[PDB]
């Protein structure tokens, strides 16, 4: 299957099979965080995915094809993460991000904490588009978990 | 060895659940691309 959307990234090398991580098809091409694939090829139904690009510090990978999701978050307004948990049904959570500050410029960032395997879920805006995908962050004093918005470069 | 499962569109939800705050951090990303608070 090639149809665009949201998918699950699952392995059965451990106990049971064990999703590891989310990722986006788009445009023929399957993007998601470097930490949940390590760069390796993907089973699609009998179909393979060779990796393509990839890059450990931005934490992004694409299969098929170069990467395609070049929307950005705008900095004013509210996103939505459709998150796909292990074992559970995709949900859209709407929140305002707020901000990485780096010395190389400033990203959006959402304060939501899902499971591990929850890596690659997309980001979206208001027209649907995907600015990029959750799961490399840090964790506050609090204790609590901020994922940047990783978008890549088309 | 990994696989892909389809689990839904990609679409705009217009009555999310909207939750999380939205910090100002000061961080920085080291070359294995891990983020690190600056404090
Ligand atoms: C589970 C511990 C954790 O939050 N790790 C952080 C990195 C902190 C680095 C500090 N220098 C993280 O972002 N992990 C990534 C993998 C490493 C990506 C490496 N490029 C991860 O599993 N993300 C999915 C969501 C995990 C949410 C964890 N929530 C809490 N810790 N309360």
């Amino acid at each position: 299957e090639t149809t665009d959307g949201v998918y699950r990234v699952m392995t059965r090398r451990l106990l049971g099979s064990t999703q590891v991580g989310v990722g986006v098809m788009q445009e023929g091409v399957f993007h998601t965080m470097w930490h949940v694939t390590k760069g390796a090829a993907l089973r699609s139904g009998e179909g393979r995915l060779d990796p393509y690009w990839g890059d450990v510090k931005q934490d992004l990978v694409s299969y098929c094809g170069p990467w395609k999701l070049d929307a950005a978050w705008d900095g004013l307004s509210e996103v939505q993460l459709l998150a796909v948990p292990p074992g559970e049904r995709a949900k859209n959570i709407q929140t305002l991000p707020g901000i990485f500050k780096t010395k190389d410029g400033d990203i959006g960032a959402v304060a939501l904490d899902y499971p591990a395997g929850t890596s690659g879920s997309p980001i979206l805006d208001k027209c649907g588009r995907v600015i990029g995908l959750y799961g490399n962050g840090v964790v506050i004093k609090n204790g609590s978990y901020v994922s940047a918005i990783t978008q890549g470069k088309r | 060895d990994m696989y892909i499962e389809r689990a839904g569109d990609i679409t705009w939800e217009k009555d999310a659940e909207v939750t999380g705050n939205s910090p100002r951090l000061d961080v920085a990303l080291d070359e294995s691309g891990d983020f690190s608070l600056v404090e």
